[PDB]
RNA sequence: UAACCGGAGAGGGAACCCACU
């Protein structure tokens, strides 16, 4: 029904925050160590399990301080909820890239700005 | 608050009744039971000694006809009968 | 995808089942059912940071199992039609592409495959590949693809992958 | 020619109407009991609501049907898929499941046939 | 096999077979009767 | 004289007599499905629905019509339960 | 070779191929399905001539090899060939179908769905329809960035759909069906069924939109799809997909075989019924399980039917025929006489009575006695059986 | 079934638009088509059609999954080839006709009065009220003041059932005119006559479709195998799709306009006939039958109507009904009922572990043996019967089981004289057993009930629900009312 | 008391019509009639007895 | 050198008259 680019959903669904896949990761790793933790327990849902491993494989930052570094600095400029979302998962190394996947980040900001903007992700991301 | 109580604090034979009859279906399905008997096996007599000894884990809301509501637990509620 | 907003569901409390922990009992069974179910408003249920509040307990006219109104803080996961996710294959197959993206399960046509990225039944992991063989799309790889119909049947979330357009493969 | 073996019937959930889901008439057919208006208002004076309740509604003809929170009109449901949907809507999460009377229902019905509006909103 | 009938005015026995007309023999009479059955029947004198 | 006198203060107590007919319960607005289950049913609907009409059902009849549980005692007022006394609930088998 | 209709006789209202043209202007011959029982009932649906079953009913016929004659002048070949008369057909407004084409253009435009325009000045516009009309329609649609409210014919439009959106078929073989399209081509759309997550290759023109999906019952309303019939009184099967005068049905050994709509017959379904899986825990509807023997080792589903050892599984992640795959239960893990008959009760209080047995159980018995006029239970040990057949 | 239970708040009254009519309508351009069905096969376009509901026994409706009790019927609607209005709707009609202008459709109450405004002030959530005051002062008016037009404006008064407005000339009220100056009636000019847009219009008081009801509301029944049984609604509905595939075949290629106007107002006959078969101003319809046709106002305002016959009272099991004899050896409070009663009545029971055993040996007794039950019913729902004798594995009992058992002494039951003359009519007993097969009583019981055992039969109802047997037992009880309040 | 089997329009055949004597009535049938009506039809009348 | 399968819901209705309370 909705689409990515004109995005209408409920006020509720609008201020629902979103979460990284590092932030995911953590919460889950965090959620999952007590679980494992206070025996006796059932234990969670596979589907737990699933979220958790494709938000570890797709992890991003493996730092809780990098990961509100990046939050916040792409927290002060203005961008939608949802794009910010998606350009945190993706992490783009080229603005062209990044406007050719999210139609509507075009012309949302400059360019030079947005290449900007992802080379300081791409020097802030945790590489392994 | 414990003060705006204005309805009385006699309890009502429609009280009685509902309260009597709801405790009966839980302890005819089995709900744990905390008033001692003496040997008993249907859940009316069961529903009447604990209505006697006065020990419900039930409280009562009131619908003031102005809109507001009242709670009235079955401790303080004093019984007409 | 991954939304933290408060959500609130009706938990029906069995009366024998009552004991001592009434608060620690509700909660316990509220982490049994919620967590790992569907639904079409809010999509997958992942998990619930904190139990918001427990309402006051409504004894139901003629039922003896008691209600009591729970709102709470989670976590839930909703793909969303006409929008691009990295996803990871499970399985390649005759009749096409399948691929998970966390729980929620994808899959893409021959024709929604590009013309050029060609199975090869021969060679023993079932991959698809180019003529060149430059892009080679095997089991578990991590690969982006445009999301392009979604639709839900007994509370179950699958969709339908495209790659007709540029920058849409392999990562 | 009044016998008491002529006389004397009892029945336990036998047939229901085509048109109602009620209990027959006569003791041929194993027929119901009418329990009736003036009986139901001094049901009403002695105040034996639940009595009253389970007798008019659940061991007569309990239904339930499906009302969307938008407009107060029926919605359809093909509940073996679990698809539920109110056309003129297209919602299919504001809704909610009702305890209805079967003649009631039928009442319903009835108004809109005569192009009556019982708008029924669940909240 | 057939059945063992009672023409009635006539008081006479007749053999008649499934769908065929019911009339008498040797008068064509349409009041027509059956036979005790051969089931036993006992009675306590209450 | 209890209900004697309540009789005739029911009867008016709206400013002005009120003979028991359809042309009085009909003039005052008490339910349109109150006016249904007078003796005039079509008629008071069809001028409800052709006036927009809301009711909240804060009757009894209406309510049993609906089929749910009226509100007038024995089943007015709500029931809670106290997790308290609940938890002070002993076991049994 | 034109088509026509009757208009009296037992033929009223039913397609008739011209073939010859007689000059007279008086009658024409007609090639025409005969409405006939063979002189089998009478002392009618349409059914092909059977020249060797009316010789064996025999009556009024006349063999000539291809040629008969049959019931009051009544000519057949191979079909009848019979000469009606001129005011008799109807010659103008008959239009036979592709069936009737067999056995012997169009505008439908709807409000709300998107057409696009491909030709003129206005070329390769999609807008939204909001009128129609008969041959020249002068739609007024609503274009993409465009609030000027333009003019076009259904000759002009196409009925062009954006990707991955709900989409019915109006008419053909994949009629009644929804799905989301795959890849649009210039004629050819192609797209997967809800319900059957299928390949349908359909025109733009046969495509419609909606917001309502399948239903998922057959067009006679006596099947769904996913059930249970009787292909034969011995092994069940499954239909799997619904067709326009067919079933596709899943067997009991997992061959896929087509069915007519009438030759399968529904059976009861014990929801209640219970199975084992050779681990010895209890298996029901609607449990997953993983199969990990036979041709399906390795998979899983849940299941959806059972059989006294067998079992019938769906899976989505199997696209052949929904995931529906059929195996043995063996090969999965979880993830009276005395009716009717005189007898006498000769021992007890109720010594000395004949009475009828209505019911018999393990231990007792019904009797109704002959006597008084009561029933009563009285024991099998006690009882007698004297007489009887 | 994923859907939560809720309890009811409110209702709204409202007309229903033509075009959410022809919306939730699962019929697409209607059904136009005068044939029940097709000869081999069930018709879709017909006047019945799987679309609207299911059909037959163990079949499925087209629409929903559902079966006779989970299929709760289908909708449709009937493009009419002429709009048309009906009574009721033509009273009020008649009325907004008097308030508002004839040509241009204006208010003609000039609103932005003082006594405008003081009726409306009064009238606070008062509409008829309202719209009583505004035609009373508005019906002196005549020519327009606003109102363009200088003209008288005609008075329109009713000819049986067609309306006629005559100028200070006579013409009839086209119903496409009466439904334009209604769509030409202003929102706020709606809402100062006093009557609320957003639920009803004055152009949704005239229709152009008629919505039909599905096969539930319209049952089809068999008898002997003929099938032909159908229904007068069915009939008329024939009839009203009939006329219209008529009217629209003639206004697309006729159009002679009397043919036109005659046929039309036959079916605006026929359409009030389906509103109300009994007129004042023309005769009912006839039947080949010999019978009056039935309709729903008359299945309505009948005593065996819906509302009275079907929703105040309402045909109820559980109740046994035979005539009594005096017995005083037993107390005031109890009542011996016959075996016969007892056997054929059933009581329902929870299984627990404090009379486990006693419930499995009744249990295993079973039916047809007095102490003994019918049916067991499982947690889940799984009705499993005991008559026809099932295994002794459906025989093994867990706790928390529903029992259907016969009743002995002690239980609670109502007992009931129509007419309940006084509320002292009903009270409640303990339930005993005798041989003889008659209601025995107490003659302090007869005094309250007016018996006096001339062939007097009472009525005997017991409740099945557990809190309403102990509600009974502690309200209506013959020691809690010995004495009336009056 | 009376059966008929009614044709009606694979191995399932005419529709069972079989009138009975109604419920809670015990008794012997006494006597019986069978003969034919105005229009030719057979027409059968059974008469129940019970003493009470 | 082969092995324990089971099956019960109902079908009109509408009018008139009589009787009983
Ligand atoms: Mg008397
Ligand atoms: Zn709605
Ligand atoms: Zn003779
Ligand atoms: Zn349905
Ligand atoms: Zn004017």
């Amino acid at each position: 029904e909705e689409d990515a680019s004109q995005l209408i959903f409920p006020k509720e669904f609008e201020t629902a925050e979103t979460l990284l896949n590092s932030e995911v990761h953590m919460l889950l790793e965090h959620r999952k160590q007590q679980n494992e933790s206070a025996e006796d327990e059932q234990e969670l849902s596979e589907v737990f399990m699933k979220t958790l491993n494709y938000t570890a494989r797709f992890s991003r930052f493996k730092n809780r301080e990098t990961i509100a570094s990046v939050r916040s600095l792409l927290l002060q400029k203005k961008l939608h909820k949802f794009e910010l979302a998606c350009l945190a998962n993706l992490c783009p190394e080229t603005a062209e890239e990044s406007k050719a996947l999210i139609p509507s980040l075009e012309g949302r900001f400059e360019d030079e700005e947005l290449q900007q903007i992802l080379d300081d992700i791409q020097t802030k991301r945790s590489f392994q | 608050a414990n003060q705006k109580r204005i309805t009385t604090p006699y309890m009502t034979k429609y009280e009685r009744a509902r309260v009597l009859g709801t405790r009966a279906l839980q302890i005819a399905m089995c709900a744990p039971v905390m008033v001692e008997l003496e040997g008993e096996t249907d859940p009316l007599l069961i529903a009447m000694k604990e209505l006697k000894a006065r020990k419900i884990p039930i409280i009562i809301r009131r619908y003031l006809p102005d809109g507001s509501y009242e709670d009235w637990g079955v401790d303080e509620l004093i019984i007409s009968d | 995808m991954f939304y933290h907003i408060s959500l609130e569901h009706e938990i029906l409390l069995h009366p024998r089942y009552f004991g001592p922990n009434l608060l620690n009992t509700v909660k316990q069974k509220l982490f049994t059912e919620v967590e790992g179910t569907c639904t079409g408003k809010y999509g997958f249920v992942i998990a619930v940071t904190t139990i918001d509040n427990i309402g006051a307990g409504v004894i139901q006219p003629g039922r003896g199992f008691v209600l009591y109104p729970v709102k709470y803080k989670a976590i839930v996961f909703r793909p969303f039609k006409g929008e691009v996710v990295d996803a990871v294959v499970t399985q390649v197959n005759k009749v096409g592409l399948f691929t998970e993206i966390g729980p929620m399960s994808c899959f893409i046509s021959r024709h929604s495959i590009p013309s050029e990225m060609e199975f090869d039944p021969n060679s023993n992991p079932p991959c698809y590949k180019t003529m060149d063989e430059d892009i080679v799309i095997q089991q578990d790889d991590e690969i982006r693809l445009k999301i392009v119909g979604t639709r839900v049947d007994k509370n179950d979330i699958f969709a339908i992958g495209s790659l007709m357009d540029d920058y849409l493969g392999l990562v | 020619k009044h016998m008491v073996d002529d006389k004397i019937h009892s029945r336990a959930r036998g047939p229901i109407q085509i048109l109602n889901r009620q209990p027959m008439e006569g003791r041929s057919r194993d027929g119901g009991l009418r329990f009736g208006e003036m009986e139901r208002d001094c049901q009403i004076a002695h105040g034996a609501a639940q009595f009253l309740r389970e007798r008019l509604f659940e061991a007569s003809d309990p239904y339930q049907v499906h009302v969307c929170n938008l407009c107060g009109i029926m919605a359809i449901a093909n509940t073996r898929t679990h698809t539920y949907e109110c056309r003129g809507c297209r919602n299919k999460t504001q809704i909610s499941l009702v305890r209805m009377p079967y003649a009631c229902k039928l009442l319903f019905q009835e108004l809109m046939s005569m192009s009556i509006a019982p708008r029924m909103m669940s909240v | 096999q057939p059945m063992i009938y009672i023409c009635g005015e006539c008081h006479t026995e007749n053999e008649i077979k499934s769908r065929d007309p019911i009339r008498c023999r040797e008068c064509g009479y349409r009041i027509m009767y059956k036979k005790r059955t051969k089931r036993l029947v006992v009675f306590d004198a209450r | 004289y209890r209900h004697l006198a309540l009789l005739c203060d029911t009867m008016t107590c709206r400013g002005h007599l009120m003979a028991i007919t359809r042309h009085g319960v009909n003039r005052q607005d008490t339910g349109p499905l109150m006016k249904c289950s007078f003796e005039e049913t079509v008629d008071v609907l069809m001028e409800a629905a052709a006036h927009g009409e809301s009711d909240p059902m804060k009757g009894v009849s209406e309510n049993i019509m609906l089929g749910q549980l009226a509100p007038a005692g024995t089943g007015c007022f709500d029931l809670l339960l106290d997790a308290e006394k609940c938890k002070y609930g002993m076991e049994i088998p | 070779k034109s088509w026509v209709r009757l208009k009296r006789g037992i033929y009223k209202d039913d397609i008739a191929q011209v073939d010859y043209v007689e000059p007279s202007q008086n009658t024409i011959s007609l090639k025409m399905i005969p409405r006939i029982d063979y002189d089998r009932i009478k002392a009618p649906p349409q059914r092909l001539f059977d020249a060797e079953k009316i010789r064996s009913l025999g009556g009024d016929v006349a063999s000539d090899g291809d040629f008969l004659i049959f019931e009051g002048n009544r000519y057949s070949r191979k079909f009848l060939f019979k000469s009606f008369a001129m005011s008799a057909v109807i010659t103008e407004g008959v239009k036979p179908t592709l069936s009737e084409l067999e056995k012997f253009r169009e505008h439908n435009f709807q409000p709300g769905d998107n057409v696009e325009v491909c030709e003129g000045e206005l070329i390769n516009l999609q807008g939204k329809i909001l009128s129609v009309d008969g041959n020249k329609i002068t739609i007024m649609p609503k274009h993409e960035d465009l609030k000027d409210m333009l003019e076009f014919p259904a000759q002009e439009l196409r009925k062009y759909f954006k990707m991955g959106d709900h989409v019915k078929v109006i008419a053909g073989r994949f009629e009644g069906d929804t799905g989301l399209i795959v890849r649009v081509e210039e004629n050819f759309v192609i797209l997967f069924s809800d319900l059957t997550m299928h390949e349908l290759k359909v025109l733009p023109r046969d495509l419609q939109l909606c917001s309502e999906t399948a239903s998922g019952v057959d067009v006679g309303g006596q099947h769904e799809w996913g059930e249970l019939v009787q292909l034969d009184p011995q092994t069940v099967g499954v239909i799997v997909r619904l067709e326009r005068e067919t079933f596709q049905v899943l067997n009991m050994y997992g061959k896929v075989v087509t069915v007519r709509h009438q030759a399968v017959t529904r059976k009861k379904d014990n929801r209640f019924a219970v199975a084992l899986d050779s681990e010895q825990n209890n298996i029901h509807v609607k449990d997953i399980v993983k199969v990990i023997d036979g041709p399906h080792s390795g998979r899983e589903g849940e299941i959806r039917h059972l059989f006294r050892s067998f079992a019938f599984l769906h899976c989505k992640k199997l696209v052949e025929n929904g995931g529906m795959f059929v195996c043995k239960t063996r090969h999965l893990v979880l993830a009276n006489e005395l009716i009717g008959q005189t007898v006498r009760i000769s021992q007890g209080p109720y010594k000395g009575y004949i009475g009828v047995v209505k019911d018999a159980t393990e231990s007792t018995a019904r009797v109704e006695l002959h006597s008084t006029c009561q029933t009563i239970s009285v024991d099998r040990q006690r009882l007698t059986t004297v007489g009887s057949r | 079934s994923a859907c939560p239970l809720r309890t009811i708040k409110r209702v709204q009254f409202g007309v229903l638009s033509p075009d959410e009519l022809k919306r939730m309508s699962v019929t697409e351009g209607g059904i136009k088509y005068p044939e029940t069905t097709e000869g081999g096969r069930p018709k879709l376009g017909g006047l019945m059609d799987p679309r609207q509901g299911v059909i037959e026994r163990t079949g499925r409706c087209q629409t929903c999954a559902g079966n006779m009790t989970e299929c709760p019927g289908h909708f449709g609607h009937i493009e009419l080839a002429k709009p048309v209005f009906h009574v009721g709707f033509l009273v009020k009609t008649m009325k907004v006709l008097r308030c508002v202008c004839f040509f241009c459709s204006k208010l003609l109450v000039d609103s932005n009065n003082p006594k405008i405004k003081d009726i409306l002030a009064k009238s606070k959530g008062q509409p008829k009220k309202r719209l009583t005051h505004v035609y009373d002062l508005c019906k002196g008016k005549n020519i327009c003041e606003h109102g363009g037009c200088g003209r008288y404006q005609p008075r329109i008064r009713r000819s049986g059932l067609e309306l006629y407005a005559e100028w200070k000339k006579k013409i009839l009220l086209s119903p496409e005119r009466v439904h334009e100056i209604f769509k030409r009636i202003s929102d706020e000019e709606c809402f100062v006559l006093g009557m609320e847009p957003r639920y009803a219009r004055p152009e949704w008081m005239i229709v152009t479709v008629l919505p039909v009801p599905p096969l539930s509301v319209r049952p089809a029944v068999v008898m002997q195998g003929s099938a032909r049984n159908q229904d007068d609604l069915t009939h008329k509905l024939a009839d009203i799709v009939k006329i219209n595939n008529q009217l629209r075949r003639n206004e697309q290629n006729g159009a002679a306009a009397h043919v036109i106007a005659e046929d039309v107002k036959l079916l605006q006959f026929h359409v009030a006939t389906m509103v109300d078969n009994e007129l004042p101003g023309l005769p009912r319809a006839m039947q080949k039958s010999g019978r009056p046709l039935k309709s729903l106002k008359q299945r309505l305002k009948g005593k065996e109507g819906r509302v009275r016959g079907n929703l105040m009272g309402k045909r109820v099991d559980f109740s046994a009904r035979t005539v009594i004899t005096p017995d005083p050896n037993l107390s005031i409070d109890q009542v011996g009922v016959p075996r016969s009663i007892a056997a054929n009545m059933t009581f329902a029971e929870i299984v627990t572990p404090f009379n486990i055993d006693r419930l499995q040996e009744l249990v295993r007794r079973g039916n047809s043996q007095y102490p003994g039950a019918k049916y067991i019913i499982r947690d889940n729902g799984d009705r499993i019967d005991l008559r026809f004798h099932p295994k002794p594995s459906d025989l093994h009992l867990q706790t928390g089981y529903k029992v259907e058992r016969h009743m002995c002494d002690g239980d609670i039951v109502i007992f009931n004289r129509q007419p309940t003359l006084h509320k002292m009519s009903m009270m409640g007993h303990r339930v005993r057993i005798l041989p003889w097969s008659t209601f025995r009583l107490n003659l302090s019981v007869t005094t309250p009930y007016n018996a006096d055992f001339d062939g007097d039969e009472m009525n005997l109802h017991l409740p099945q629900s557990l809190e309403t047997r102990a509600e009974i037992q502690e309200l209506a009880m013959v020691p809690r009312m010995i004495v009336t309040p009056q | 008391i009376i059966g008929k089997t009614v044709t009606l329009p694979r191995r399932y055949t005419k529709r069972d019509c079989s009138t009975f004597l109604r419920t809670s009535e015990t008794g012997i049938v006494d006597q019986v009639m069978v003969t034919l009506n105005q229009e030719g039809y057979k027409f059968c009348k059974i008469r129940v007895r019970s003493v009470r």
